[PDB]
């Protein structure tokens, strides 16, 4: 347990955090690969 | 001792199915060594390094963004990585004023929810400037 | 002869790999240089109406496209390049291009002046 | 016989020239296309319209 | 001829003719892969080229007794205008409905309007 | 079959030779990066298994509510991939819903 938890955050949450601050902290030769994974892809309708 | 140390990620693998001695993992309730009859836990990673202890002359550095260990009943270590990244193609120029930046906007936060979020952002930006 | 054989072996290239120009960039970098290449000299060989060339200066052209000179243009700025090189070549180049229309032959000593022409006009063309 | 000018060839756009059942799977999969971006413009067109007024 | 009918009269109707060949070659692959694997310059391409042929439309005033609309007579200076934005790109956030059967470009977006009026 | 209606069938399926043979050359590409790819994920979902030979877990004997999930493209002219994957899904919830548990499914593409 710790602050994100009793806060209304998650690990997934977390993962994704973690990950774009260190993939931004990269230098700029390595950018492609940052756009390696792209996770904005994958689309989001509702039934309703 | 008889260790089949498995590590990845989803882009490149890196040292697998190979008997190495000693794992570092980065792990919220802190890092512990992985001792040849290690007690199996499945306990998921914090930011930090893995520095991995080998045979062959000197040890290898690199870092995880946040991972997953599940070390079994036998001697089998698995460790995963979304970001398994060498440490050499980071550049500290950008990366320190993101620190200062954060905590610059922590009293901007209405809410609760991403207050903290940016205590979450400091962590992580707080993870690699002690590893830098 | 000179320029045009190996003008008609590559537009000739281009014919068979000319299926694949229409949905494609998942390709091999070979087949995507004959998509390149093929489709800056059919650029070259478009002309106006009422317009015959004299026969030195075509051989300044189809220089020009076949030799490398070309690639790093985008192609509706190839109809505009050769109207530009072939005025600059015409009024400050006048001597060089009767001495093709008398020795006939492509000497050395003018297969290298013509690179100190076409490099030294594809600077300062694109502005 | 199509390596000769003697033997015959084909044109572009020839598929929607016979009219068979791949020309009419073809004149219909358009209309199942733009009719539907026809109302994602159109519901957008008051608040463009707004928009240019406003700058 | 650019010696005739001027060097803007003729850059207009040698761009007309080379989309509409230019959307021959798409409809053959529609037949195939369907409208929806295509790529976003060639989606771009079919929009525009029965945007085209539906303004190449027009209607007659001997067309008063069958179909019911009013007809058009456009002057030779508005239709090298007209032509000349669809090929830019100055009316493509608009229904393909608003260019069948008008007069004018500024018909068709007249038209563009109260169809979101009345929606 | 006329002189006419024989050239235009004729002239159609030249068409249909060339488009779909450049749509293999294009498609033999995709799946020659898309059989590298899958070597190095190969070992990811080693590891996902390993933790349940040693562990052997099962689901004992009874839900109150229940997933299912079933993955595909967007993308038609396949074959018998995406009817190999909703017909076994509709070869489960009549399995289930008889022993009174919940179903829901989600589709992802």
């Amino acid at each position: 347990v710790a602050y994100w938890r009793q806060a209304g955050l998650s690990y997934i949450r977390y993962s994704q955090i973690c990950a774009k601050a260190v993939r931004d902290a990269l230098k700029a030769e390595f950018k492609a690969n940052a756009e390696k994974t792209s996770g904005s892809n994958v689309k989001i309708v509702k039934v309703k | 001792g008889q260790m089949s140390f498995t590590f990845a990620s989803p882009t490149q693998v890196f040292f697998n199915g190979a008997n190495v001695r000693q794992v570092d993992v980065p792990t919220q309730t802190g890092a512990f060594g992985i001792l040849a009859s290690h007690v199996p836990t499945l306990q998921v990673l914090r930011p930090g390094l893995v520095v991995v202890h080998a045979e062959d002359g000197t040890t290898s550095k690199y870092f995880v963004s946040s991972g997953s260990v599940t070390v079994n009943a036998d001697s089998s270590v698995q460790l995963l990585a979304e970001e398994a990244v060498t440490l050499d193609m980071l550049d500290p120029g950008v990366a320190k004023a993101n620190l200062e930046k954060a905590q610059s906007e922590l009293l901007g936060a209405a809410d609760e929810a991403s207050r903290a979020e940016i205590q979450i952002r400091i962590e992580a930006n707080e993870a690699l400037v002690k590893a830098l | 002869k000179q320029v045009a054989g190996t003008m008609k072996l590559e537009l000739a290239q281009y014919r068979e790999v000319a299926a694949f120009a229409q949905f494609g960039s998942d390709l091999d970098a070979a087949t995507q240089q004959l998509l390149s290449r093929g489709v800056r000299l059919t650029e070259l060989l478009k002309q106006g109406q009422y317009a015959p060339m004299a026969i030195e200066e075509q051989v300044a052209v189809i220089y020009a496209g076949v030799r490398g000179y070309l690639d790093k243009l985008e192609p509706s700025k190839i109809t505009k390049f050769e109207n530009a090189f072939l005025s600059h070549v015409i009024s400050q180049h006048q001597a060089l291009l009767g001495k093709i229309r008398a020795d006939g032959k492509i000497s050395e000593e003018t297969d290298a002046k013509l690179k100190e022409i076409v490099t030294n006009f594809l600077a300062g063309f694109e502005a | 016989s199509s390596d000769t000018p003697e033997g015959v060839r084909s044109g572009a756009g020839a598929v929607r020239d016979a009219g068979g059942a791949f020309g009419k799977k073809e004149q219909a999969d358009e209309e199942r296309y733009f009719r539907a971006r026809a109302r994602e413009q159109l519901a957008a067109l008051k608040k463009h319209h707004e928009n240019e007024i406003s700058h | 001829d650019p010696n005739i009918v001027g060097s803007e009269h003729y850059d207009v109707a040698r761009g007309v003719q080379k989309i509409l060949q230019d959307y021959k070659s798409l409809q053959d692959i529609i037949a195939i892969l369907g409208m929806d694997e295509l790529s976003e310059e060639d989606k771009l391409t079919v929009s525009r080229a029965r945007k085209i042929q539906r303004f190449l439309s027009q209607p007659f005033q001997v067309a008063e007794v069958f179909t019911g609309h009013l007809g058009k007579l456009v002057p030779l200076k508005e239709t090298i205008k007209g032509f000349q934005q669809i090929l830019a790109g100055e009316y493509d956030h608009l229904p393909e409905q608003a260019f069948y059967m008008v007069g004018p470009i500024e018909e068709a977006v007249a038209k563009a309007d109260k169809l979101a009026e009345e929606h | 079959a006329t002189l006419k209606d024989i050239t235009r069938r004729l002239k159609s399926i030249k068409n249909i030779q060339k488009i779909t043979k450049s749509m293999k050359m294009v498609a033999a590409a995709k799946y020659a990066r898309a059989e590298r790819d899958l070597k190095p994920a190969r070992v990811y979902g080693i590891g996902s298994l390993a933790l349940y030979e040693k562990a052997d877990i099962k689901v004992p004997e009874d839900k109150k509510k229940h997933l299912i999930i079933g993955v595909s493209s967007d993308r038609g002219l396949c074959g018998a991939i995406h009817s190999s994957v909703a017909k076994q899904i509709k070869s489960e919830v009549a399995n289930l819903t008889a022993a009174g548990k919940e179903v829901k499914i989600v589709g992802v593409g």
